[PDB]
């Protein structure tokens, strides 16, 4: 029976989980692998090396967590049953496959072998009856009520702007350079080399991390702000120590619109958005200049579209309108959006059914994905 | 705790646990306009 | 077998003995081997001619008392064997090593050489069935009912904090050490010479040993009480005979955390628990300073963990509250730790089948005594 | 002004001099900062008690040896000043900063502080007329010839591969790894541990690394070799102590491409390398299988580049040609390239006159360096 469904947001620095109809995801834990250091020879340790969520959380320096999708591209499929499982637990859904349907999310130009490799997983480990799975840009649309949109995510390592009209993204329009936060973090430690630090462990990371959503912003000018001197904030380490900030939290996310820091052919989400702009109407355009859709996670910045405003101040001409639509619980934006959509009775053609999946499976699939 | 005060390697007057002391924004819609 | 199971509380100072299940260590003795300085010409004297319990605990000046445990380290092999034949004796057991099962315990980083020599003793001359050998502050978290902490040992020449984490193999974390009080008591009859007092013998040492356990403290002050000058309290010899106790009761442990007062160039333990820390990570760490054991003989002294404390406060920094954790029964604590982990049913996989054993060689239980 | 160019090895590991057109480093020895461990009462003891050459060189356990490069990275600049000093002893050089032009090396990534802090030292209390702080893989490119290649380089605490192509701007594919024979080698104080061999000190550290120099290979296989029977290499000690070896002798090694041995979480040092390949591109990466320099001191081994070849080709893509030009003498032809570089007089641009580094110095480092 198409019990409650399940939205289960998949971003890529967050996977978030929970039943449609609620406004928030009850069950939600960064996208991570767990794995530990040491060995326990004395009792009083956890058992399974498989440790997620208040684990490990708990068991940070003590686990060797890695991260399964690298960009949207996810390798740890039997331990990413593990993680479904972790949520299908008495800890947070304490039900079964067969009995609630399953919203899962996804995002553009993914392999469909990766794709059908899920719905293997949700058919035959798992066996979700009603299953369905789709982009985060629509279910933000749905949060928003905008639908002639583009929305550009921003979680750790994935970033797509997607133009979308009336739910319909051109996909000759959409725009998938997925890459964040996470390089960004990185070269922040490579800062931290630069100052005599290193966050080699995911955890030693982990904290970086923290503080990378925690102690940055977008200072909106880029040289000029640049050139001035910090004033290096010190800034408290977990254990009780304290080590200081200075550019870096403003001159790491530079890299965001100037990829050629870490040496990359790219152009700055604002160009690439630009891009995607131009392959359209002409007169669409004014009204996506305006149609600003913020998401992710990591549109959490002090100027940060203000920064954005400006590029698109040195990209869009005179009597452009232009306005940002900022959401606020950007991730769960989506979430709500797929509690939105999971909840509509239409909804029960398109997702693969247990029998359509045992027909064909992979074209069953394509054709129904598409 | 007969146990406790049988054999010569407890000592008394311990306080055990030696110590120290302990004396102790997600904003919406920043849009512009150009026209 | 399925008889009261073995704890061998092999102290490095003060090798004590007893089973599982008890609340109190058998029999308790030190690594003294006497042998007699004279010749029984007389018929009518007492037999023996090599001393372990009342015989060489109640005369001293006679025998030639010995001590193989260099620094824990045993170089006597035949007089071990003795000791453990003594071990069955009529007061002390009148069983068979066949009829118990026995767990040995161990310092880490110890040679495998010894474990060889164990073997060929409890495999050879003894036949235990059920003989593990294990390490000795997971004894100390047994009785604490910790799991998480770190364990400051305290023998004769042997203290090193075991910051241990739920059993977890930290071996690079953990720090071993070999130094204690022997030659702190050595350096008090540096001491004696330096104040007149021509005494040589061990006996003599022991005698030291009881003004060590017995009229000896740490002073909080290093210099502030060191410069000053005691009334030098006087202290009576087994004839009664007066001795000036002096400021040596506080002077001489400083060289516990001043090695260089011997010359050897260390820290003073403590700061090699700082490096565990800095070997650990950083939130927990604080678990770690909220969890410290101080276990062993030599850790009975007045301010000796609050010296400790102010001296961690000196080298901590600012709101680190660190914990630490003494049981009066320190030597007990890991004996009846011992008996905790001998009375256990998983304990029983601990240890290999003597004589497969035997065949298996050393390496087996080496790999598994981790 | 141009006077002979004064050749700076800077060598962590050990430290080489002379000047420019010197075939061969006129002075050369290590990271050893010493002062007696003892204290001299009488007359006899030589005279500035802080001992940095032939003293230091002949007088091991009496100086208390210590180290400022916390991997390859100073932190004890007073150390650096005394040697700067000694640079112009009367054994040594007896001359001026001032009189000459100066040229300095550096391994890449280090924080700012450091050679903002050495400028400030030869710029201030010596008085260079024109000087810069090179990078270290370019006089390897000297010693072969080369412009496109990737260049391993070997401190003691310092260890990576240097993928280069005839001086261009690639730092994302470039890359620096701070581990070596330093911890190698106290890991091998911890094999002594292991099989009681009593050694801690630096000055016996020293012994050890001499020893570890002389008697340690690198078999080909690692646990093919690994779990053998060893002969157990009965080292005679310089004092003439038989001392037994094991496979340790190759084990240690292993760590730098093992280094979960010591826990650390890492590659090896040719992942790192597989990972530059990675960064560089397919037509370029061809070259780099073809170009690869080993270079550095502590790269000398037995079996050393037989064996990591092998990894590589474990590692390597289909039968591509993996090419590895040697210097023979990894320690002198770094000294050598950088006596190339010195007597290069298109240093002009290159180099940063004293004046310019008082209006700037941070400013005209990156200026420059770039
Ligand atoms: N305050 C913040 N600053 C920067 N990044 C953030 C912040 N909050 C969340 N993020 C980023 O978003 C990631 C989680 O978002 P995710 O669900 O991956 O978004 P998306 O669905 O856009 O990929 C985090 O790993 C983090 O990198
Ligand atoms: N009251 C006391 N004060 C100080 N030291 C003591 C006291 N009682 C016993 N000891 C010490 O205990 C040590 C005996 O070594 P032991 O603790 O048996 O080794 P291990 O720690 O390996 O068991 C000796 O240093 C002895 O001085
Ligand atoms: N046979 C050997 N095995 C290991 N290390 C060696 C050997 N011979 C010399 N060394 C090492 O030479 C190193 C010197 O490195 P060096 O070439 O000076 O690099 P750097 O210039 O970066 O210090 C020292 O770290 C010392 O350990």
């Amino acid at each position: 029976i198409a019990n409650q469904p399940v939205v289960i947001d998949n971003g890529s620095g967050v996977i978030k989980a929970g039943f449609a109809g609620d406004q928030i995801p009850k069950y939600c834990f960064p996208n991570y692998v767990g794995r530990p250091k040491h060995v326990r020879v004395m009792a009083g340790a956890l058992e399974g090396d498989i440790f997620i969520g208040p684990k490990a959380e708990e068991h940070r320096g003590l686990l060797s967590i890695r991260y399964p999708m690298e960009h949207g591209i996810v390798k740890d499929w039997n331990d990413m049953e593990r993680i479904w499982q972790y949520v299908y637990s008495k800890d947070q859904l304490q039900t079964f496959s067969e009995e609630h349907p399953v919203l899962l999310t996804e995002a553009p130009l993914n392999p469909r072998k990766n794709r059908e490799r899920a719905a293997e997983v949700f058919f035959e480990t798992f066996n979700v009856p009603a299953l369905f799975i789709s982009m985060q840009a629509v279910l933000s649309l749905y949060a928003t009520g905008r639908t002639t949109g583009v929305v550009l995510d921003s979680g750790d390592g994935v970033t797509h702007a997607v133009p979308i009209y009336e739910g319909f993204a051109m996909p000759h329009s959409i725009m998938r350079i997925d890459i964040a936060g996470r390089d960004v973090s990185r070269f922040l430690r490579l800062y931290l080399r630069k100052e005599g630090y290193d966050f080699h462990s995911s955890s030693e990371f982990e904290i970086v991390k923290a503080i990378k959503e925690r102690a940055c912003y977008l200072s909106i000018n880029p040289q000029k702000d640049e050139t001035l001197e910090t004033e290096k904030a010190q800034y408290y380490l977990p254990d009780g120590s304290t080590i200081e900030i200075g550019p870096s939290r403003f001159r790491a996310p530079e890299l965001l619109f100037r990829p050629d820091l870490i040496g990359e052919e790219s152009e700055g989400i604002h160009e690439v958005l630009v891009f995607a702009i131009q392959k359209s109407d002409m007169d669409l355009r004014r009204t996506l200049f305006s149609n600003i859709v913020l998401s992710g996670g990591s549109t959490l910045f002090k100027g940060f579209g203000d920064r954005l405003l400006s590029e698109v101040k040195k990209l869009a001409p005179k009597d452009v309108k232009i306005r940002i639509s900022a959401p606020q619980e950007r991730l769960y934006s989506t979430w709500i959006g797929g509690s939105i959509l999971a909840s509509l009775d239409t909804f029960k053609k398109m997702w693969v059914s247990k029998k359509e999946y045992e027909e064909d499976g992979a074209r069953s699939i394509h054709r129904k994905t598409f | 705790d007969p146990k406790y005060a049988d054999l010569p390697g407890i000592a008394r007057n311990e306080p055990d646990v030696y110590e120290t002391s302990d004396l102790p924004l997600t904003s919406t819609s920043v849009e512009h306009i150009i026209v």
